[PDB]
């Protein structure tokens, strides 16, 4: 009574018709990496660095946005998926200038945990490397955009949940950057809780801003009273 | 040819000749 | 050294212009290898007997 | 290659070359190294505590081969032994001088050394 | 270039002409209504037809009139070519230099401008009236490596008439744009004839 | 894959598969159960009842010798709930093998 | 494909270019007979371009008689629209405002008679306005045959008739795909959609629209006009018909003219008119596509026919129909690199393979040319190639590479010699 069997690596599982990949693939315990998918804001498609390979069929497809059909064997782990996901992350890290040891989420990045476990080994490249120049916003959020892996994960944030419509995309071609044309500083409520969406370092919160390096605290859960939501 | 007028061209004759539209709505 | 550089660390020539040799340097020298679960044991002469390792 | 006395250099016009990027403390088998940073008024980041216990510290070279930026050195001088206890313990300022004490011992080591590793 | 403003003319200020809002009248009568929200390509290029380039103060005019959030405009500005966010001159002209147009060395009607004209590539003369350009992809490669000024093309040219159509330009003569010699459309030439008939006596498929 | 990864090596592990295999044949009362340890290591997982008499069929026979004992020792888990374990650990001096008995256990 | 060839009579299926450039009657071809075909039941014209098949203008395969018998069968909400592409994106392309230029009178009809068998409700064309002088007058061309009343509401004799909103770009690729276009024609910035949301006939403007070309909706009123049993007249069993070539690069007078299919090439590029440069010793090294096809050498290219799959048969084929050949003076290497310069400068990007992986070639490139540092390289340089093809959305990247994939393909040495040209500089 509506819902598709699906083989995802040869397991059968139950999907409800219009739940995508990535959606099943989570059912039975996997991670297809992630960059511009995120539950709570919208989808798009530009990161590219999730590609499952669906079985009989030449060309590779995306799991973030894409239906699941009468079962399909969804194939997450073979040498073909494997071409692909070394060579996205060898692509993204072309322009990355030489931060960690200093870029303040130099502990949690995902620039950092994908490629080790996922993707590449060393690189060839050798010379480039384009450096934009940063700005400001406000005194919290501190911006070198020199790194945006460019997910557009900030953006549709913005004209999403905290209703404020101010940051962009302007540019074309190998160049564009995402702050905001005019000198316009976005400040509002919520919208100093942009630091917990920027995958890599480019938004990094101003207090803070050099103190500890995540490996060494203590997560001690609490609850916060000044206000009524708690 | 003319550089600017591209007036009477989209105001004279589409104008009024462009019916209904009816276009519906979307309001939204 | 072995050469996959997961296990390795990079010289100092390579983690100090190219990227991907701080990533491999730089999370190689806070948490370790993945070495994968299961057990083992190993056996050696040292000079005066055996020496163990389980 | 000999291990010994702790040093941190500077550049030419002195920099105190270290960054406080947090390493040569986390692969530290004995936990000695103790750094606190904290951003220095023009911005650019620095220390401020650094301590370096030489009781604890088991000479071991895996903190001369952690840092990128090159800064912490293990001195070829074996310039010891005094008499309390309350001394050893080293702050930052009491280092810089005895690796400004000699940096024409270390600065000609490397540069027969650094090509191998 | 670069694609930030130092606060240039935040109001400079700029308006539309009262002629011109009587056409916005026809624009938006074009698409349905709730989706209008963008006819702004053709209505902020108008502003720039208008003014002749368009300064920050018109990126932020036809917002009032499109109810759009302001950086839904200096996006879409900040995208296409034919738009100049920054001043030009009077005559802002494009020699087409790609592989077809290099195949016929369009670096002849390029430079030896330098040595007529007296600047360098993407600079705007000492005056106004002259810059100089190069762009890609429009109308024909089937001609010689074709010119544009502003509104026109001047297609199959040569070093030699091309010193003249600046040159009667700087005496405010405009020389027929069109491919000025050999063949006026661009022709076959070799079954150009073909003696055009009606189709054949119609009547065929009617079944 | 050849240069930087271990080359194996097929033949240990066919017969420590044979050899194994029937020492779950000849005491069932005891041996619960037995596997092979993809780098050629047998683990014999026996209730705690059987460990003098095990050993006593290893102790001595003609087709399984270990005579030596090497490593005795232990491994603690909790969320196991028979909190330990034990490992025992002999080379049959012959025969040129290492098979290791596992026995769990509480504290009680 | 018979007697190999590919003719030109006064019989085509374009009626006139130098004769008359304005409005009438449409003296003698068009707008002959309307009422009959449109008060006939729709479907009738569905599937009756069958006879002839089209597979298209757009720069691809699958055939235009299919998708509008496709999907748009039924109708429920909300109407049905018509994009009409008039755009040129490749190089050298320039078939398009030829047709525009001296004879609009067709298209209008073209749509009118085709847009019945979409069902559709409004017309919308598009145009690079980087035109600025011909495409302004197609409204004149509107309004002198649309201010007679022969289209709108009802014209002619019919319930259903409706008019064709000219619109402009300016920097555009965006005709580069279908799901651009019905984007960029909305006022967004024109980053084209994911292929399949509902690929492009669900997610449309407000609602379903169908994205045609320019010769595909051209050609469809005179192909349902007459039709036949000749619509299917040159070209094998497969790919029919006769459509329009325009030659650049090297000739005695690169020119438009229509050819029927299965042409070769070394009768097609002597003729029409001549072949200027040598016919051979030349060596006529040639680019099949505008820019979507590699080289071919002097082999089996100038016997080989201008049939579509005849040129998958090569290790390219090529739908954007135009040519560009070269013969000795042209480097190729440095004639390759202005075709490369170009892509970098017309891409999106949005993905992360298109965007960052372009630029890693197009910056070693100016090495190679100008040659530097030395081999091994074109052995990487074939894989960053072979690793952008499933990696991106549009078409621009699987267009990408091609034309270095193949450089890589048919010619070793040119390059192994000049790295060494510099090598030996270099002592
Ligand atoms: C870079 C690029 C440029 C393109 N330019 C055009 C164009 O100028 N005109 C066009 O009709 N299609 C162009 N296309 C291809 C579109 O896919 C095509 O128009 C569309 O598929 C319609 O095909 P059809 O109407 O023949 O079925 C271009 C594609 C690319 C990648
Ligand atoms: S920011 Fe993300 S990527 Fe850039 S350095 Fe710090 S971690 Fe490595
Ligand atoms: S913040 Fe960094 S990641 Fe988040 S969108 Fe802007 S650039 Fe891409
Ligand atoms: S030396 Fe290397 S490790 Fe010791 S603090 Fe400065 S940077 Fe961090
Ligand atoms: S010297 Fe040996 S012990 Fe003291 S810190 Fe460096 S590594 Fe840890
Ligand atoms: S290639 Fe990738 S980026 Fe360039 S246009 Fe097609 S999709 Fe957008
Ligand atoms: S994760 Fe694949 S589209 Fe963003
Ligand atoms: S591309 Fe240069 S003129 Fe067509």
């Amino acid at each position: 009574s509506n819902l598709i069997e699906v083989f995802v690596d040869g397991q059968s599982v139950m999907v409800e018709p219009g739940t995508t990949v990535l959606q099943a693939c989570e059912k039975v315990g996997m991670q297809i990496p992630r960059f511009c998918y995120h539950e709570r804001l919208s989808v798009a498609g530009n990161c590219r660095m999730c590609l499952v390979e669906i079985e009989k069929a030449p060309k590779v497809v995306a799991a973030c946005a894409m239906p699941v059909m009468k079962g399909w064997n969804i194939l997450t782990n073979s040498e073909k998926t494997k071409k692909a996901r070394e060579g996205v992350m060898e692509f993204l890290l072309a322009n990355h200038p030489l931060d960690c040891p200093i870029c303040d989420q130099g502990g949690e990045c995902d620039l950092q945990d994908q490629s080790m476990m996922f993707g590449s080994d060393r690189s060839r490249f050798l010379e480039g490397k384009r450096a934009v120049e940063d700005k400001n916003i406000g005194p919290l959020v501190k911006t070198i955009m020199t790194r945006c892996i460019q997910c557009t994960r900030c953006i549709r944030f913005a004209s999403e949940i905290a209703g404020v419509d101010d940051l962009g995309t302007t540019g074309r071609g190998n160049d564009m950057q995402v702050g905001t044309y005019i000198e316009k500083m976005f400040m509002s409520e919520l919208s100093g809780n942009i630091i917990d969406i920027c995958p890599v370092g480019a938004l990094t919160s101003k207090p803070y801003a050099f103190t500890a390096r995540p490996w060494e605290t203590r997560k001690t859960e609490s609850i916060d009273v000044m206000d009524a939501v708690g | 040819y003319s550089t600017y007028t591209f007036l009477d061209l989209n105001l004279d004759l589409s104008k009024f000749r462009m019916p209904q539209p009816s276009s519906g709505r979307e309001s939204p | 050294k072995v050469d996959d550089a997961k296990v390795s660390p990079p010289k100092r020539a390579e983690m100090k212009t190219s990227m991907e040799s701080l990533i491999h340097h730089f999370k190689l020298y806070t948490e370790g290898y993945q070495v994968p679960p299961g057990a083992t044991y190993t056996a050696i002469e040292a000079p005066k007997g055996e020496f163990g390792v389980y | 290659r000999f291990r010994g006395e702790h040093a941190l250099r500077r550049y030419p016009s002195g920099e105190e070359r270290c960054i406080a990027c947090k390493l040569c403390e986390a692969v530290c088998p004995a936990q000695a190294i103790t750094i606190e940073a904290e951003p220095r008024a023009d911005g650019s980041r620095r220390t401020t505590r650094y301590d370096i216990d030489m009781t604890k510290c088991i000479y071991c070279g895996f903190c001369q081969e952690a840092c990128p930026v090159d800064a912490i050195v293990e001195g070829p001088n074996f310039e010891f032994s005094t008499e309390t206890h309350e001394e050893l313990l080293y702050n930052k300022e009491k280092l810089l001088n005895n690796g400004d004490k000699w940096e024409a011992e270390i600065a000609a080591n490397i540069q027969a050394d650094y090509l191998y590793r | 270039v670069h694609r930030d403003t130092p606060e240039n003319n935040p109001e400079t200020p700029f308006d539309f002409t009262p002629e011109n809002y009587k056409r916005i009248e026809a624009i938006v009568k074009n698409y349905p209504e709730g989706h209008k929200a963008a006819a702004v390509l053709p209505v902020l290029d108008l502003a720039q037809r208008q003014n002749g380039w368009l300064p920050i103060s018109a990126m932020n005019k036809v917002a009032e009139i499109l109810q759009v959030p302001p950086m839904r405009v200096y996006e879409v500005a900040t995208f296409y070519t034919m738009y100049n966010r920054k001043p030009v001159g009077k005559y802002h002209i494009q020699v087409c230099t790609t592989t077809p147009c290099m195949l016929r060395n369009s670096d002849s009607i390029l430079e030896a401008i330098q040595k007529k004209l007296g600047i360098k590539v993407g600079e705007t003369t000492p005056d106004k009236l002259f810059t100089l350009i190069e762009v890609e992809c429009l109308g024909a490669c089937v001609n010689a490596p074709m010119v544009q000024i502003n509104d026109n093309y001047y297609e199959d040219l040569t070093p030699k008439d091309i010193e003249e159509i600046i040159d009667e330009l700087k005496a405010g003569k405009i020389p027929k744009p069109g491919p000025r010699s050999g063949r006026f459309s661009c022709e076959p030439a070799g079954g150009l004839t073909s003696l055009t008939e009606p189709p054949k006596g119609p009547g065929f498929g009617v079944q | 894959t050849r240069p930087t990864v271990r080359p194996r090596n097929d033949v240990a592990h066919k017969q420590l598969s044979a050899f194994g295999e029937y020492v779950a044949e000849i005491l069932p009362k005891y041996v619960q159960q037995v596997q092979v340890s993809c780098f050629n290591e047998l683990e014999i997982c026996i209730h705690p009842d059987g460990v003098i008499p095990v050993l006593t069929f290893l102790r001595d026979h003609s087709n399984a010798q270990f005579k030596s004992l090497a490593d005795l020792t232990a491994v603690d888990i909790p969320t196991r709930q028979n909190r330990f374990e034990i490992v025992y650990n002999l080379l049959s001096l012959r025969f040129n093998s290492r098979i290791r008995v596992k026995t769990y256990t509480d504290e009680l | 494909f018979g007697s190999l060839k590919d003719e030109d009579r006064i019989f085509t299926n374009l009626y006139g270019r130098h004769d008359w450039r304005l409005k009438g009657a449409q003296s003698r071809g068009d707008w002959y007979k309307t009422k009959e075909i449109l008060l006939k039941g729709p479907d009738w014209i569905l599937g009756e371009v069958k006879t002839s098949g089209l597979r298209g203008r757009g720069g691809a395969g699958f055939p235009t008689g299919l998708k509008w018998s496709f999907m748009n069968k039924p109708s429920d909400g909300r109407p049905k629209y018509l994009v009409v592409n008039a755009d040129e994106g490749e190089p050298g392309t320039c078939k398009d405002r030829e047709i525009i230029r001296h004879d609009p009178h067709k298209l209008v009809e073209g749509c009118l008679v085709g847009g019945r068998a979409m069902g559709a409700r409004a017309a919308y064309i598009y145009i690079r306005g980087e035109f600025y002088n011909e495409a302004s007058n197609l409204q004149v061309a509107i309004r002198e045959a649309y201010e007679a009343g022969l289209i709108g509401k009802n014209a002619c004799g019919s319930g259903y008739d409706f008019d064709v909103f000219v619109v402009r770009g300016a920097g555009a690729y965006i005709c580069g795909e279908e799901t651009a276009l019905i984007e960029s024609i909305e006022g967004k910035q024109g980053k084209p959609r994911l292929k399949p949301p509902f690929p492009a006939d669900v997610g449309v403007f407000g609602c379903p629209t169908t994205v045609a070309n320019v010769e595909t909706v051209a050609v469809s009123p005179t192909i349902c006009r007459r039709g036949g049993a000749w619509f299917a007249s040159f070209g094998r069993e497969r790919n029919s018909g006769t459509k329009l070539f325009n030659i650049s690069g090297h000739v005695n007078n690169p020119c438009t003219v229509e050819e029927e299919m299965s042409v070769p090439l070394k009768e097609l590029i002597e003729k029409h008119a001549g072949g200027v440069t040598g016919g051979w010793d030349n060596l006529l090294a040639v680019i099949p596509g505008g820019s979507s096809t590699p080289l071919i050498p002097k082999s089996v290219c100038e016997t080989v026919l201008m049939d579509f799959d005849a040129l998958i048969q090569a290790q390219t084929g090529l739908g954007t129909a135009a040519v560009i050949v070269m013969d000795r003076s042209t480097d190729i290497v440095k004639a390759i690199a202005r075709l490369i310069e170009f892509y970098k400068h017309e891409s999106c990007g949005q993905c992360t393979p298109c965007r960052e992986g372009v630029d890693w070639m197009n910056k070693v490139m100016a090495r190679f040319v100008r040659g530097d540092a030395r081999p091994a390289e074109i052995d990487s340089l074939w894989e960053i190639s072979k690793q952008i093809e499933g990696h991106t959305i549009c078409a621009l990247g699987d267009g990408a590479a091609w034309p270095v994939q193949g450089l890589i393909r048919h010619f070793r040495p040119e390059l192994e010699e000049r790295m060494q040209q510099f090598a030996q500089q270099h002592q």
